[PDB]
């Protein structure tokens, strides 16, 4: 019966430790993620499967850590490296059994993020799978 | 209170100061978006002929945070912030690569001037746009010896 | 009740400003992927789940973007950088709401792409999620 | 309705030809997946979403010597050795038609995996879509 | 008058052992270094204080290969190759005595030298203290 | 006649594109280096060695560059990389030709150079060889 | 007219707080180092330009700290660090006013150096420059 | 304008908040500065015996570009700022590893009061530090269950 | 109507040339396809006892994207075509590394000659595939002295 | 007055005991020295046919600071010294790694032999890998012993 899916991808460049805001939402069925807090209020209990890629800044920076975060418990990370400072996705992909109200967002763990305005390149992606 | 304009989508661009913005206008930015910062870089090139500086200023810096309302902030914490008035020659090349480019023009507090810019593909560039490139490279060469090099683009031309 | 999921690797090895043209046809429920048009033709509105890897041509070049595109309008993107000339992915995954008659398939933005025999190295899958 | 979804990451390193058993079980919905046999046993036949990511670990190898000598004899010798730990993504997804009894598995074809004692690095994850 | 002093760097990479053969020579008084020569050699005797800088480049791509069989066909394929490009410059410096007719060269005794066409990231200079 | 030479110790630490501006002066022959200037105004025309370390910073970056540039023209470069983010020297050692008033400095293109306070751990020095 | 000159490359390997002893005296020129002491005894007042380059042994320890001070205090320093126990340099270069009775000699703080026969891996060299 | 006072060249060492800094001065700072930045590791203790917070508050900030001379700007741009009168236990371990910290008495605009600071090896501390170290660690251990690893570094004692 | 063979799933072989193809076929392609153009390449090996190319041509060449069948066309586009008639010497080896190789047999319009391949995992080779390589590269050597360096393997034998 | 010898700018050589010193002399060492010790690596073999335990005694220890004139003290504090008379097999080997290597003939010959290896650490020569493979095959033909001694990346038919 639930129908939840969103897909946003990055507007802004994110440095330093801290919740990466997706603001450009191509798809936001449901509406339980809101680019103000970059977070995924998860209303109705279940399972999730959630996909992130996120770009490494070209030319600033060299290995780039981040972390899928539910709650305060990392669950999934990557590492993207490069000594040459090209570009190189970090991404993952990961099923959660979400609880009610819980929040999942990204958090890089140093290194410094890269995002086309449009380009969409950097993207997190999820959608309910079951229903609890 | 600023005014703005957003010209973005495009290749080559040849412009007036007084298209821009007129003198009934205190302060005002002009803003420039590379497409993609990653396929194409930015390449400009001015004329100022007889200048005036007593009258207003001119500023060029590059932005990414989407930073172009606290452009007094900006000015406080220099960011890659330079002018063009005090430059030498009106050849001047600046080559830039960030997501955002703002001119600003300020008054402190004229078709003579020409400006232009051009977008470079890092691998592949059109054979218009590196020809253009050549052009304005000889421009640079005919002047002394000016540093018209400036990581010379694979263009290769006669 | 709507079944419709497709899976397709890469066959020939395709380099410039072309679209990309799957042939290797794994899994094809509903028949709406055409290999040979190398795209997925929505007769079933609703919400979809694309997930494309493209694997740079190793030896030549250095940059390749893979830029997925749901009728003209690009919708998402990825890009794939190695100096010394290695095998980088240039991947991405993107929800998307397609309704009726709707065209969508992955443009190559420059570069060339691995010619897999059938290795499978490229792949491109996608299912729907909710009906409209 | 089937009921089977997992996620697993990886916490012992592996090498040689050896098939991958990702045993940090996030979620077993379903109980088909044995974390220490890092295998999946489809017990009901449809069409599964699958998907891998692991991360490749470099192994340290590197060195240089230089040398001065007047017209042949040695008067200096210097060296230069580092190592650094050569990390990037070898990731991919698939749609598979599985009836009952089959078996899905990663198998290494040479190379190095890293792996993250709870850091979560290298992940697989599948979970079904139709019902057979 | 000594009048002996020369500075050179490196733009082509060498391999083996062969002799550095610096040829951005950016002083080159006295005309005691010769490009082609690659070699000092010594027309005023006397004492030299000489010292060289070489940057390693490591050639140990790595490379890993990831496959997801059922029940051993092989469905999907991954490819991570990649080298980090290790960089520890080698050097030092020597005060040799040296008389008429004598001969000096940089030797590299196994491993890589990186070769920078205008940064001159690897340097080889000397001067005369003495006259004899 | 001319009695120029100069040794001095790097006292506030510096990061991002910018020139450095060596402060613990300890030798300062001729008084041709102003502390804050950072800079190196040649009064005397001849022939000059200017040698110089710098310590990265640790816990923060994996890679800094380090350029020399007589006047604009870069005349030196020494890169400093280690994944451990442990500390490595980025030195170099140089021999000029300086014209009158042509002014020497270290510019600091990208990474986060180090802050000792009497522990003089990187230094830059130089003094004349020949009088033109 | 004065001429004071000398290099010594490394013997024994030295390991712990104590001064640093090289021994292979290749050129001595006014015989003012002394070997057994290991430390330079200036009789002539001028600028002295001291360099030193020392290799941390590998295998063993993760830090190697090199003092070259005069009379009792540091007036340069030197840290060589790598996380595997590879090989690095700690080297500097110091321009030093000494005035006459001053002994100069390279101190090792905790770790161990490197002990090479005749590879004169760890070298030490100083000439005058000016006389006071 | 502030009172300051610079300790350094000392290993181990215990004062008092009023020790450092009377009743007289409104607002002032005590300045440490650690003798070697990639060698030596700064380890603060502090208990606060019924602390008057009401008269004036205590702030501790790390700094490395000597400019403690704009430590209102600092308290703008919020670098690493802790505060000492939220804190619920007299015993609470912090581990700052820099160059410089500095700790600000403030007036809003004494014995029991104890303060000490350790320098040790991250590679091989001596003995006596490691003692010292050892009897700060003992006391957070037999506080409740604190967090008394404070990175717990190679000395290890009964 | 040209007859080929699609032969994979060895790794050494032996064959003549009146196996693969008889006088009676005027125009006549045999294929090889490299298993996988990454972790393997492929090395030829051919042996002419008097070969004759006044009756027929042999020609090799390789192709990516399927145009086995659009032979003429690519004589028209010349995409590396050798030919081991011209050898000055029978053993003659040449470094094919691509996706597919192709020998043409075509009639201008036998045991005696032996054609064999290898493939080698360019990281960790076998110790039968090193160990052939090793019988075959004295063999050249042993010849005048030819180019048997072929990129000498990283294969570990005498 | 013990005899020594310096034996070095040698790559591989087979010796016996009777040649390295006569049973006149009471105890005496042999020395060998590593011109290299960051680029080459050392392997020792030997071989007792027989060998007199009662009579003699061998023992084999790494010096790195020219103090083989007072053995005694590094005796006493044992400095990785190893006896070869308690070994099961003659081929016992041993991957000795520093810049200096001594082995004390000790009063508490053809029979006994002795050889030693140097090897490059990156890229071995032909000789010494061909050389590597020789005693390798020899300790297994020998039950099944840990031959690996660190696996050389070495590989020979
Ligand atoms: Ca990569
Ligand atoms: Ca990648
Ligand atoms: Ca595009
Ligand atoms: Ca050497
Ligand atoms: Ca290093
Ligand atoms: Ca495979
Ligand atoms: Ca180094
Ligand atoms: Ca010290």
């Amino acid at each position: 019966v639930p129908r939840v899916a969103f897909y946003a991808g990055l507007k802004n460049p994110h440095e330093g430790y801290e919740v990466l805001k997706f603001d450009d939402v191509v798809t936001n069925l449901g509406n339980n993620y809101d680019a103000a807090s970059g977070k995924f209020t998860c209303n109705i209990p279940g399972t999730y499967f959630f996909t992130y890629h996120v770009l490494m800044r070209g030319g600033d920076g060299t290995s780039m850590w981040a972390d899928l975060c539910k709650n305060g418990q990392v669950r999934a990370s990557a590492i993207a490296q490069d000594a040459d400072q090209n570009y190189d996705y970090a991404s993952n992909s990961v099923i959660l059994h979400l609880d009610a109200g819980d929040e999942v967002f990204i958090k890089l763990d140093g290194g410094k993020a890269h995002g086309g305005n449009s380009n969409k390149y950097s993207t997190f992606s999820g959608f309910i799978i079951y229903s609890d | 209170f600023w005014c703005s304009t957003l010209v973005k989508g495009v290749i080559y661009g040849s412009y007036s100061v007084s298209e821009m913005f007129p003198k009934n206008f205190t302060n005002c930015t002009w803003t420039l978006e590379n497409p993609d910062p990653t396929k194409y870089s930015i390449y400009l090139k001015f004329s100022k002929k007889d200048l005036s500086c007593s009258n207003f200023s001119l500023l060029a810096y590059q932005f990414d945070h989407f930073s172009h309302e606290k452009i007094k902030d900006l000015l406080r914490k220099n960011h890659s912030i330079m002018q063009l008035c005090n430059s030498k020659n009106a050849f001047v090349f600046l080559q830039y690569d960030k997501n955002f480019i703002q001119i600003r023009r300020v008054f402190p507090t004229d078709q003579k001037s020409f400006f232009e810019f051009l977008v470079l593909n890092k691998v592949s560039p059109s054979q218009f746009g590196c020809h253009v490139l050549c052009t304005w490279l000889e421009s640079c060469l005919k002047s002394r010896t000016e540093s018209c090099g400036i990581m010379y683009t694979k263009c290769t031309c006669p």
